[PDB]
């Protein structure tokens, strides 16, 4: 080349200020930050706008989002609150293709049986126009 | 033979050490015997010299 | 665990009333076992007795600042099949009781140690890092600590599934 | 359309029993989906029949029915217990079983 | 202590270049390539200054955090080797009978066959691997030099010559006729 | 959890008493099922052990008469189907119902190698066995004790495998093609509004 070249490997960190979906629990579903950590499986969340308090959790009971922002490590709910909003992390997130797949299945579930007939009859539209098109 | 043979030859044979239990040859700084039949036992001699 | 308080008397006797009372960071699942746990280490310290004596205050202690990673260093006397030893394990954790909580599973996981066989000495928050002698807590107060969590793995709540898995994190 | 089934399918799998000694009067069911008791306290109500076929045409249809209905739930893997009319057969162990959505709400 | 996360740092020269995806491992230099699969593992490289990559091993216990040491010195290793290649200058000590020993060459595979080995009637042959080079020393007489790119190939090659050279039944110290290996090193010279 | 006719499993990467604990509770739940690709489990074990271990049951037979006495098939295949008609009340009936919804193979015999395969998740090498933890690879194992085919395994694969890839560029092709009308019909009214709906 001559540049050598490794993959390399990409992660996401879990560190200060790694926002994180919390997949089961009392919150269920909300972002919060991993403020302090403990240790390799333990953690300490806290995402006061999204309303999940601030605790230990295990990072097994969580999960990392490939959000990140700007906190030091032990802030507190207010502090974090604060920096969140600086940063714009739940408008950063409600964009990602990850938050509108959340939110669409979400809305699948939400629609009655009239309003899920309607996709029926739109989506049998859809083929046709793409259909012909495939022709075409 | 010249001795820097018999030296070199004597380094790859001679100087070694022994594991009493496993009687295996060892390595003549080893504390424990690698093998673990004898329970990489630290009890070695060294293996001994001719005449 | 809760980390109990239990105050206890001794009894009022004629010729000495008003006795000198005792006090006791009881690290205890629930009032009941407070109360023996305090009075078997009573047993050990004095000539009084759960029958000739009395509890005075169960007080149920909270950790004051429950959000914040701390050094607990933890003294324990732990009896083996042989002897008895001492102790002094670190543990990074965001309470006492969870803490002690936790030694007690990590004296039961590198000692077969059980509940019964270990004694909670001391309890107590490290102020300076320094002060935190093991490396195992020390790998985590290191000046700016990321790290990932490689091999990731999904609990799939069906049997089957299509998409053949993946550890990407 | 191609589909009709306004039933839930439900496969038959046990009954209730010990180590040992079972007890035919209560049958477990897995129904499609039900993962957790949580989803499936929404069958418990619900009927369900075993469908059948056979030989003889009894009274018009050579095709027969036990009907039943679920009970409860039963452990934390969305099994349901049901007990039936009559008690299922045993020849249908890994059967089909159609649980209803009718005592509905 | 289940060791948080460990580094070594490998320092590649100005000439080669390595490639390395998933754990593989094409080294390439001014004296050829040479591959290697580290996927028995679990580390992972980190390319920094060209001529750095970060090896590292996260949440690695004794076990693994040693793992992460010897990948650094394989690669160490292959770097070594498709610059500066590797050379291991064995001899022939015999008391009595000389050991004849030639590279001989069968269907284009090259065997170095030894004979008149401790009056063996037998024809010991060893055979030579791929990309190791055999020669026989000037001026040194009664040696034999094993130099390749791929130290593992080298030195294990020149291993089963001193191995097919064993005296068997007769008391070694006395009967030190044999291949040994005097010097492993390095071809290019000033270094 | 979903009751379909048959279900194909590629064996590939599983475990094996674990995907084999499963393959094997949906049995004696009328499930069916169909194993493909077998020489190619995984079964914790450094080869060597796994194979002392099999070297502990090859060595157990009828005494008198090694005839009657267990069946040590090597074939990667059985080797699993064991681990299964291993794990049911295959005397009873429904016991042999069960085995018999369960076929088995290594490599993938066609009415198969055009049906999706599906891997049961709970069971994978790459979701259990902790890295680094040493694992082998029935397809071998086997191989070191009596089956006589691999080689010729490795064979009808590739063979395989080979069309199943030149059988998905065919597919991509006619996708991302399907993808770029998707787009030209994208924004109208039809969609404004199912990507509402949903
Ligand atoms: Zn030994």
């Amino acid at each position: 080349s001559t540049d050598s070249v490794v993959k390399a490997s990409n992660w996401r960190l879990v560190e200060v200020g790694r926002v994180v979906l919390v997949k089961q629990g009392q919150s269920a579903g909300k972002l919060a930050t991993i403020v302090e950590i403990i240790d390799q499986k333990r953690a300490l969340i806290d995402g006061p706008t999204t309303g999940v308090p601030r605790q230990a959790i295990n990072l097994g009971q969580v999960v990392l989002t490939p959000l990140t922002f700007a906190v030091p490590r032990g802030a507190k709910s207010a502090t974090v609150s604060k920096k969140w909003a600086a940063a714009g992390v739940s408008e950063k997130w409600a964009t990602s293709s990850w938050a509108k797949k959340i939110a669409q299945r979400e809305r699948r579930a939400a629609l009655s049986d009239f309003e899920r007939f309607q996709v029926l009859v739109l989506k049998k539209q859809k083929r046709y126009a793409v259909k012909k098109a495939v022709a075409k | 033979i010249e001795p820097s043979l018999k030296a070199l030859a004597s380094k790859y044979n001679c100087e070694k050490s022994v594991c009493r239990k496993c009687y295996a040859r060892l390595p003549p700084r080893a504390t424990n015997c690698r093998k673990r039949k004898c329970g990489h036992t630290n009890q070695l001699r060294p293996k001994k010299k001719l005449k | 665990f809760k980390e109990y308080q239990v105050i206890g008397r001794r009894l009022p006797t004629e010729s000495v009333p008003e006795p000198k009372l005792f006090r006791m960071r009881i690290f205890a699942p629930n009032d009941v076992v407070a109360k023996s746990r305090y009075w078997y280490f009573l047993q050990k310290l004095h000539k009084v007795k759960k029958a000739s004596g009395e509890i005075v205050s169960l007080n149920v202690i909270s950790e004051a600042h429950p959000t914040t990673v701390k050094n607990f260093g933890v003294w324990v006397r732990y009896d083996s099949r042989s002897g008895t030893h001492n102790m002094y394990k670190e543990i990074r954790d965001v309470t006492r009781v969870g803490a002690v909580e936790s030694l007690y599973q990590d004296m039961a996981a590198r000692h077969r140690a059980r509940f019964r066989s270990i004694h909670i000495l001391k309890v107590v928050e490290l102020e300076k890092t320094a002060d935190v002698k093991r490396q195992y807590v020390k790998q985590f107060l290191t000046k700016d600590l990321k790290f990932p969590l490689p091999h990731r793995v999904q609990k799939s709540t069906k049997v089957f599934a299509y998409k053949r898995p993946t550890t990407f994190y | 359309a191609e589909s009709h089934r306004l039933y839930v399918k439900g496969k038959h799998l046990s009954y209730q029993r010990s180590k040992s000694v079972n007890n035919p009067n209560v049958s477990l069911v897995k129904i499609e989906g039900v993962a957790n008791p949580e989803d499936a306290k929404f069958y418990l109500g619900k009927r369900v029949a075993y469908v059948y076929r056979c030989s003889k045409e009894v009274r018009g249809s050579k095709i027969r029915v036990i009907w039943g209905k679920i009970n409860r739930t039963h452990g934390n893997s969305g099994v349901v217990r049901a007990t039936f009319r009559s008690n299922l057969p045993a020849k249908t162990f890994g059967a089909s079983v159609r649980i209803f959505l009718y005592p509905s709400n | 202590m289940k060791y948080i996360q460990t580094d070594q740092v490998l320092d590649v020269p100005e000439g080669v270049t390595v490639q390395i995806r998933s754990r593989i491992i094409k080294v390439t230099g001014p004296r050829g390539v040479l591959t290697k699969n580290l996927k028995h593992i679990d580390v992972t490289f980190t390319k920094v200054s060209n001529r750095q990559i970060k090896i590292t091993v996260h949440n690695g216990d004794r076990k693994h955090v040693a793992a992460l040491r010897t990948v650094k010195s394989l690669i160490s290793n292959l770097i070594t080797g498709v610059t500066k290649g590797y050379k291991y200058k064995l001899r022939y000590v015999y008391a009595h009978f000389p050991i004849n020993v030639n590279v001989i060459e069968k269907d284009g595979a090259k065997f170095i066959e030894i004979r008149n080995f401790l009056g063996d009637k037998k024809v010991r042959e060893v055979p030579v691997r791929e990309g190791v080079s055999v020669d026989f020393s000037t001026n040194q007489k009664d040696e034999i030099v094993l130099s390749g790119n791929s130290v593992e190939n080298v030195s294990q090659n020149a291993a089963d010559i001193q191995q097919i050279c064993r005296v068997r039944n007769k008391d070694i110290r006395k009967f030190l006729d044999g291949i040994y290996v005097s010097e492993k090193g390095l071809i290019e010279e000033e270094e | 959890s979903s009751f379909e006719p048959v279900v194909v499993i590629d064996g590939k990467g599983h475990l094996l008493g674990r995907l084999a604990s499963t393959v094997a509770k949906q049995l004696l739940n009328g499930q069916k099922i169909v194993v493909v690709r077998a020489e190619a489990l995984n079964i914790s074990g450094e080869f060597f052990r796994n194979k002392l271990k099999y070297h502990d049951y090859l060595r157990k037979a009828t005494a008198f008469n090694k005839t009657r006495g267990p069946f040590h098939f090597r074939a990667p295949s059985r080797i699993f189907y064991k681990a299964v008609r291993g794990m049911i009340s295959h005397k009873t009936a429904r016991g042999k119902a069960a085995l018999e919804r369960l076929k088995v193979f290594e490599g993938v015999p066609p009415p198969y190698d055009k049906k999706k395969r599906v891997v049961v998740p709970q069971a994978l090498r790459v979701l259990r066995l902790k890295p680094g933890r040493k694992y082998t690879t029935l397809g071998k194992l086997s191989t070191s004790v009596g089956w006589k085919y691999e080689d010729v395994v490795a064979k009808l694969e590739e063979k395989r495998k080979a069309r199943s890839a030149e059988y998905y560029l065919k597919k991509k092709a006619y996708n991302a093609v399907v993808a770029n009308k998707s787009a030209t019909v994208g924004t109208e009214v039809s969609e404004k509004l199912a990507a509402l709906g949903y």
